[PDB]
């Protein structure tokens, strides 16, 4: 059975993903202009995993 | 009689192996490998980001190795040759020979950010600057071990007539001071199985390691393996040694009553409230050339009775009251040490003050558990003494609630009077 | 005009949108098209997106960034925008 | 000179400062394809760059013209360019027509900085004085032997560059004489590129057992060409193996257990992988000593086996399948019989790296498998370009086989090496019987029209292998004068003879400075003078491609040339 | 299509084109941040060595142009090379 | 369709590995990410950033297993071996399984996947030799497989209970057991009036 759609949780996660992507883009601009890209890679991998989970759930729905 | 041999912290004898750890510390573990009688030297660094490992063959085979973040010290006790290599090595690795009389050998060495420390079996002491310029030449009791945490310096002097002794000093960049001078050391030397005898031949004192704490407080791991720490060292009059950790008792308790001989304990450094120590297994006391990750063990008081623990055993079990007593004692000692460190050395990190507050809360909780135990004993005097020992009046509120749970009118009245006094 | 500045922008707007390869020369040609407007032409960004969509609909070919066909497609999309005006 | 051996790690740090960015891949690496030492050095450099996480590109190159065409397509985002095993002897700045002023950025402050920096590495000791000194974008790497030899050369060169009167004429003549004495000298390799990379990794402290094995493989590749340099390097490799050797010894066998072993490695052909008799048969030194190309030599080998007392069938049986006790007795049998036959030079020491159940492998057999993979890993100018792409694919295949997980690829290389060595031995015996080599007294001339292995010798590796077999025969033969040798094989499709110079060498028992190679400059002068087409695009100047009809007049002009 | 016309019926081909348009439209708008056409394999490897299965030539990246010359290896993050692998131009380093 | 046919019923082994990676694990850092009172930050949205930013060299800390392995790819991280992943604990579990053929030893549901991943990467961190742990894991797997065979011999349509069974074993057994039980339930329902 299809589960009821949690709109609030999905929207909050999407907003967090958008803010994280914007912050990563700002950090990329600053780097292109401390200087350690390991945290940026960690954030990018976290965003990729979260987006993959969300897309998998949406595709199953 | 006593045999004078070079001493390197966490040093490992070659033994059967051609290679051995020249010295080991939190800054790094140095291992020398014999190569056609020219022992190749490798200097590993635990902080990979801060320092890059460098390995160099050594024809000298310097038997003394000291490691500090500013630079690595190397010394050949018999020849007197001493080489100091800066970790950055931007300054050239200076080397020199010290005047060693017939029968004189370097018992230990120590490194300082601006100075180099040298001690001899004959007791002659030579001070040299970071550039190798000899800043002082002196004679003292034979400094069996030398330890220096940055500017702070802690050494152990010993002789058959002088006995066990230790000198503490905070030289600094300037205004050199000796907090203690050859003060007697309350430690027991090992009796002089075959592997332990070989380890005694390598280190006649039997000290597994002599090292300052992460905060800089003096510490040492004796042959008895019961860790000792110099509490209140900032005030020389009130300074006192503390058997903060009994490694044998900890090993037995973790074994659950089993007595294991192959297991051992080998400390490289002591983090705050936790010892970074490798637990060597097998016959050899010293660890093998491959380095297992150090075992982190929190400080444990020796107040636990092995007979009582065995009676509980009938994986070891401890009485709740005994656990509360040990917890309160450890928390009080840790709070005093943290107060001294924050007052004098300040805070290297801002979390230390919050940790001290949480430790005070935990000490109050242990005192409340002991107060409940005294309530079970129905000794109102003992319960009131515990409540008076309680640090916080907010915890005294819980103490008064516990007294009401004990339904002792005298304890409740005394707790109310104590509440009024604390409000005053 | 400012091909380096538009390069991440063109790369996103094209490759993320369709999987189409964008040559550096094609990005430079799009930069010259953007610089045809004296100031920054933010609406021309959506115009370039529409041009890429029309190119995918008509040519339906990968590696559209070679710009030999993309320049003619840009002229076609510009004529379409002129007809829309 | 421009970068000291101790300063190699500093140059690597500068490369990191220039091209190290998670945002962009700003590094590019160029390696001469079909070069074993360059391949090992590039593998070590790629591992170091992977540890550094700096993104980069690797493109194998076959010739100097290919290198120039690759430089034409360089991306400006790449701020650093690396060369491995090539370009040192030549003035790469003159070849590529590079302009430091065009490249220099923020030249002022007395600091030189360029948008793209070119780092050069080459095994050959000779290096163009302009390459070492004139070009700043070029940053030559040397072991210090170049600096020691070029102290006077650099003094004279700088004095000549400064100088523009009869006394001034005398000074300029002295400078020109010093420069010319440095010039017109046969190229020779004095150090391995893998050895230089290992020295840089030691300055960084990054050297490990795998990197030491790679450097040992590069030195082993050099060994046949320069046994003297191999002897100079072998004690250093042994010292490094001792320093990096694990403390545990005689460890219990398990697949993970890995170590490098300094053990005897007899001069035989894949003795671990080939039968004992066949390993003796395919050994160039064994053939050159016993005259095995003759049936008398084969019978002498059989008599030697009989004197050793091993059954001839036991020797001919696969070495892996041979009896366990005979394997242990083989060392004593060699010590007894090689002295009897005078072939005691066959006994030799070589590093053999082991990994548990995967077992030990000698550096010589590994290098042979790598050379076989390079040779056979897979409009005439277009066909040559496709063949160069196939050579780059073979280089990539050998690089993949360098990975320990590709042990099957290494085994395929070993089988290809067995086949290639068999073909080389057959061709060499046939050439000895045919007397195709001619003692012209200016050089030794040999031209191949045989159908078999001509397409293989079109590959320079196989051509050089056949030349090395013939050179071993001539060196062991005392009557044969040590003279430069010319080997010319032609592929029918291209219809062009691949002529490569071959310097004479002393017999393996002998160990005298190696003969310098005049073939490079001789072929350059002969190509400039003769109308016959000759190709110098390949990184090896001695190797040259000339049309089938073009070769004979070119050969006459070569005999006429005074450089040979 | 997210990244054999004779076998399909004409109506089936129109339906497949409509489905591809619907997929592109679903990615085009809300939830555009994540490429819905992106691979459903979990991101097990952040970085993976990549080299050309085919000599396609220059290729785009986040901030770089990489030549795909035959048998040319690379070291890059798996996410950037995922599209190139979907193209089939580069396989397993 | 959006869901692969094999994935319609059970999770893939890679998906189970991803879940195990989502689990946390202790490790020893080698970088003083914590800054003294006298810098890039993780700022993770799905996991704690404070632990990573407070990591110091040789200071044991716990983090999600995927991030732990990512750091272990660098020399800075050394994973802490699980206590149950010790030779003595494995021998205890084997003895428990031998004494209780019916009752599985209380291994974690991801015991097999975690042991395999650690053997792939964390083999160096093990103080005990990796080969002995691998042999003990194989023995425990064989014992659990024999117990699973007996349980399949004792299947029932109503329900089943598998307390200490590995998550990977449950995922592997899901298709066959689910199909067999569903077919038996359908047969019983058709038999029902």
């Amino acid at each position: 059975e299809l589960l009821p759609y949690p709109h609030q949780l999905m929207k909050r996660l999407l907003n967090r993903i958008s803010m994280q992507s914007q912050l990563i883009e700002n950090i990329s601009m600053g780097f292109l202009d401390n200087e350690s890209k390991l945290p940026l890679l960690c954030m990018e991998t976290e965003l990729e995993r979260l987006k993959f989970v969300i897309r998998s759930y949406i595709r199953c729905r | 009689k006593f045999r004078y041999m070079p001493f390197s912290p966490a040093g490992t004898p070659f033994g059967f192996t051609d290679r051995r750890y020249l010295t080991m510390n939190e800054v790094g573990y140095v291992s020398t490998v014999k190569n056609s009688e020219q022992y190749s030297i490798t200097v590993s660094f635990f902080d990979v980001g801060r320092f890059r490992e460098y390995h160099f063959e050594d024809l000298f085979g310097y038997d003394l190795c000291f490691l500090n973040e500013k630079g690595t010290l190397f010394g050949q006790s018999k020849t007197g040759q001493i080489q100091y290599r800066p970790h950055d090595s931007i300054h050239s690795n200076w080397t020199k020979i010290i005047p060693l009389q017939a029968g004189e050998r370097i018992t230990s060495v120590a490194a300082t950010p601006v100075r180099v420390i040298v001690g001899t079996s004959l007791g002659y002491f030579r001070s040299f600057n970071q550039f190798g310029v000899p800043f002082a030449v002196e004679k003292t009791s034979p400094i069996v071990a030398l330890t220096a945490q940055n500017y702070r310096v802690f050494s152990v002097h010993y002789s058959q007539f002088h006995g066990l002794s230790y000198s503490l000093s905070e030289l600094g960049t300037s205004s050199k001071r000796y907090y203690k001078r050859e003060c007697p050391l309350p430690m027991s030397l090992p009796n002089i199985k075959d592997a332990n005898l070989d380890y005694y031949n390598f280190n006649p004192m039997g000290i597994k390691s002599l090292f300052f704490s992460s905060y800089g407080d003096p510490c040492i791991f004796g042959s008895d393996n019961t860790l000792l720490l110099l509490s209140k060292w900032r005030s020389p009059e009130e300074s006192k040694w503390l058997p903060i950790l009994d490694s044998n008792m900890e090993i037995w308790k973790m074994s659950g009553g089993k007595e294991t001989t192959d297991i051992h304990v080998w400390p490289l450094a002591l983090a705050y409230d936790t010892l970074n120590c490798i637990l060597v297994k097998g016959k050899h006391i010293w660890p093998e050339f491959p380095l297992p990750l150090p075992s982190e063990m929190e400080i444990r008081m020796p107040v636990f009775v092995k007979s009582k623990l065995l009676e509980e055993n009938k994986e070891i079990q401890i009485p709740v009251s005994m656990a509360a007593e040990e917890e309160y004692l450890r928390s009080k000692v840790l709070s005093e040490l943290l107060t001294d460190t924050l007052e004098n050395d300040g805070e290297m990190y801002g979390n230390e003050n919050e940790v001290l507050a949480a430790l005070n809360g935990a000490y109050d909780k242990a005192l409340l558990r002991l107060f409940a135990s005294a309530c079970s004993d129905q000794n109102v005097e003992k319960a009131l003494s515990l409540a008076h020992e309680l640090k916080q009046d907010r915890a005294l509120t819980a103490a008064v609630k516990i007294s009401e749970r004990a339904e002792l009118p005298s304890l409740v009245k005394k707790i109310n009077n104590i509440r009024e006094a604390r409000y005053e | 005009i400012q091909p380096p500045l538009l390069r991440p922008l063109a790369y996103r707007v094209l490759s993320r949108k369709y999987g189409l390869s964008i040559k550096s020369d094609g990005l430079s040609a799009l930069a010259e098209f953007v610089g045809t407007n004296i100031g920054a032409n933010w609406r021309q960004g959506p115009a370039t997106i529409k041009f890429l969509e029309q190119f995918a609909a008509v040519w339906k070919q990968q590696e559209r960034g070679l710009f030999i066909d993309q320049s003619g497609v840009k002229e076609v999309i510009q004529e379409m925008k002129e007809r829309e005006k | 000179m421009y970068y000291g051996i101790s300063q190699f790690s500093e140059a690597y740090n500068k490369i990191l400062r220039n091209s190290s960015s998670h945002s962009s891949c700003q590094l590019v690496i160029f390696v001469s394809c079909l070069n074993i030492d360059a391949l090992c050095a590039t593998k070590m450099l790629s591992l170091l760059f992977k540890k550094q996480l700096v993104q980069s590109q690797i493109v194998p190159i076959f010739g100097y013209s290919e290198l120039r065409r690759h430089y034409s397509q360089l991306d400006d985002n790449i701020n650093s360019l690396l060369l491995v095993g090539f370009g040192g002897v030549i003035d790469l700045e003159a070849f590529l027509e590079i302009d430091p002023q065009e490249y220099v950025i923020d030249t002022d402050s007395g600091e030189q900085s360029f948008r793209r920096d070119i780092y050069v590495l080459d095994a050959h000791r000779p290096w163009n004085l302009d390459n070492i000194f004139g070009s700043q974008i070029i940053q030559c790497f040397d072991d210090g032997t170049v600096d020691d030899t070029l102290g006077e050369q650099k003094e004279a060169y700088y004095k000549l560059l400064e100088l523009d009167r009869k006394q001034r004429k005398k000074q300029i003549h002295e400078y020109e004489g010093v420069l010319e004495e440095y010039y017109s000298q046969g190229t020779t390799v004095v150090n391995s590129i893998s050895a230089q990379i290992y020295s840089l990794l030691s300055a960084i402290g990054e050297t490990n057992l795998s990197n030491l094995w790679l450097n040992i493989l590069g030195t082993t590749s050099l060994d046949i060409a320069y046994a003297q340099v191999y002897n100079r390097l072998y004690p250093l490799l042994q010292d490094e193996v001792k320093r990096l050797t694990p403390s545990s010894r005689n460890s219990v066998k398990t697949p993970d257990t890995l170590t490098l072993n300094i053990q005897p490695d007899y001069y035989l052909f894949l003795l671990r992988h080939s039968s004992l008799y066949d390993s003796f048969y395919y050994s160039n030194y064994v053939n050159a000593k016993l005259s095995l190309w003759n049936e008398n030599g084969k019978k002498r080998l059989h008599k030697m086996f009989a004197r050793m007392g091993i059954p001839l069938s036991t020797a001919q049986e696969t070495w892996l399948y041979m009896d366990h006790s005979i394997k242990r007795e083989l060392g004593i049998i060699f010590d007894k019989n090689l002295d009897r036959y005078g072939l005691q030079d066959i006994i030799r020491d070589g590093f053999v790296r082991t990994l548990g159940y995967r077992g030990s492998i000698s550096a010589s057999e590994f290098v042979e498998a790598l050379t076989a993979l390079l040779e056979v890993g897979n409009n005439s100018a277009q066909k040559l370009t496709n063949l160069r792409k196939r050579w780059v694919s073979n280089f990539w295949l050998s690089w993949d086989a360098l990975d320990d997980r590709k042990v099957e690829l290494l085994n395929r290389g070993i089988q290809l090496a067995q086949d290639l060595q068999r073909a080389i031995f057959n061709t060499g015996v046939a050439i000895l019987e045919k007397k195709l080599i001619k003692h012209l007294r200016i050089y030794r001339l040999c031209v191949l029209q045989d159908g078999p292995d001509l397409d293989l010798y079109r590959n320079p590796l196989t051509l050089l292998r056949l030349g090395n077999w013939l050179i071993e025969c001539c060196a062991e033969s005392e009557d044969k004068q040590l003279l430069p040798m010319v080997l010319a094989s032609i592929d029918e499709n291209t219809d062009t003879y691949l002529v490569a110079g071959l310097t004479p060498r002393y017999p393996r028992g002998l160990d005298k400075k190696p003969i310098l190679n005049n073939f490079s400059m001789a072929f350059q002068q002969i190509t400039a003078e003769t109308d016959a087409k000759v190709r110098i695009d390949n990184f090896e100047s001695s190797i040259i491609e000339i049309r089938r009809e073009d070769l004979s007049p070119f050969l006459e002009k070569l005999t006429l040339s005074g450089l040979l | 299509n997210g990244l054999d016309t004779n076998n399909l019926s004409h109506q089936e081909q129109e339906y497949l084109k409509e489905y591809c348009d619907l997929i592109t439209d679903l990615k085009s708008g809300d939830l555009v941040d994540i490429d819905l056409s992106g691979s459903l394999v979990p991101p097990s490897d952040v970085f993976i060595d990549v080299r050309v299965l085919k000599d396609a030539g220059e290729i785009q990246t986040e901030y770089g142009v990489f030549n795909l010359i035959k048998d040319s290896q690379f070291f890059v993050r798996q996410s950037d090379v995922e599209r190139l692998i979907q193209q089939g131009y580069l396989q397993k380093i | 369709m959006s869901l692969p046919a094999h994935l319609q019923q059970t999770f893939s082994p890679e998906e189970i590995q991803f879940i195990v990676e989502n689990e946390p694990i202790k490790i020893f850092p080698r970088i003083t990410t914590r800054q003294k009172i006298r810098h890039t930050r993780w700022q993770l949205i799905t996991t704690d950033d404070k632990a990573l930013n407070n990591m110091v060299a040789m200071r044991s800390t716990e983090v999600v297993l995927w991030i732990a392995l990512l750091l272990k790819q660098q020399s800075k991280c050394s994973i802490v071996a699980p206590q149950w992943l010790t030779t003595k604990e494995l021998d205890r579990k084997i003895q428990y399984e031998k004494t209780h053929p019916d009752r599985f030893s209380e291994l974690p549901w991801n015991w097999l996947v975690l042991a395999r991943i650690l053997f792939n990467k964390a083999k160096d961190d093990f103080h005990d030799p990796i080969h002995e742990l691998r042999g003990k894991i194989q023995d425990l797997r064989e014992i659990r497989q024999i117990k699973v065979l007996k349980g399949l011999k004792y299947l029932n349509e109503s329900h089943l209970q598998l307390d200490n069974l590995s998550l990977l074993e449950i995922n592997e057994l899901r298709p066959f057991i689910t199909e067999i039980m569903d077919k038996l339930r359908e047969i019983h329902t058709a038999s029902l009036t």
